């Protein structure tokens, strides 16, 4: 899992779309699905429930959710020790 | 200059450049020029492309301006 | 238009300013794309007005 | 949109002849849009606006 991956799941859920999740990740709407697909690789399971119009939340993916904030959270406090 | 009030659009850069300098948050050509080459390499996804897309267009990055931005 | 006397030459005629400019009208929208100053004739047309 | 011709075709009429891509074909013209859109070669037809 690599920590490029980091920063594309936690857009997925607030966007509630991949493709929607490409606007504030200044990336386009393709690259967001090809970590995900390396992640039900390195840990292999799935995150979001893909459908056609959206994707419904999971227990797991927003237990990660909650991870990816834990993970940034802290990332700001090294951000503010150099502010 | 004519091309110093334009945006980033006029330059019909490739998507993977059109893409990177909009991480930075990159509004205006003379934005994009004042920034020089030693610190835009760091932006993963160019070398061998901005040089000579902007020399056609008369421009060149690296110089310097003042009494920018003037809004 | 009345007519009326002239200290002109016998092969010159007084034309009113404002006549000329609607006669001329196609020759002024003619003159004016060569001189570049109009790049369409609308503007043309708008200019002229 | 039929510039000299009798005729316009739609996504599907073009699509027969090239290619069957059916959004392939709309974001081509997408494409050509964001191209004219471009304050590059727009400048002499955004004066068309007011005919």
């Amino acid at each position: 899992p690599p920590l490029n991956a980091l920063r594309v799941f936690d857009a997925a859920a607030r966007h509630l779309s991949f493709t929607r999740a490409a606007e504030e990740l200044f990336v386009t709407q393709a690259a967001v699905s090809h970590q995900i697909k390396s992640l039900e690789d390195f840990l292999g399971l799935k995150l979001f429930r893909r459908r056609n119009r959206s994707l419904l939340l999971t227990e797991e993916g927003q237990s990660y959710f909650l991870d990816i904030k834990e993970i940034f959270s802290q990332l700001t406090e090294a951000t503010r020790k150099l502010q | 200059d004519p091309i110093l009030l334009r945006p980033v659009d006029d330059l019909e850069l490739t998507v993977r450049s059109a893409n990177c300098l909009k991480a930075e948050a990159i509004h205006y050509i003379g934005d994009l020029v004042q920034r020089t080459e030693v610190e835009l390499l760091k932006t993963p996804n160019s070398l061998t492309e901005i040089k000579d897309v902007l020399a056609s267009r008369g421009l060149s990055l690296g110089m310097r301006l003042e009494n920018w931005p003037p809004a | 238009s009345v007519i009326t006397v002239g200290y002109l030459r016998l092969h010159q005629c007084g034309l009113p300013k404002k006549m000329a400019l609607e006669l001329f009208k196609p020759f002024i929208y003619g003159k004016l794309e060569l001189r570049g100053l109009a790049t369409t004739i609308k503007a043309a047309k708008k200019m002229v007005e | 949109f039929g510039i000299d011709m009798n005729t316009d075709y739609t996504l599907e009429e073009v699509g027969k002849q090239f290619d069957v891509t059916r959004e392939r074909i709309r974001q081509i013209e997408a494409k050509a849009l964001r191209k004219l859109r471009h304050p590059s070669r727009s400048e002499v037809l955004r004066s068309f606006l007011d005919d």
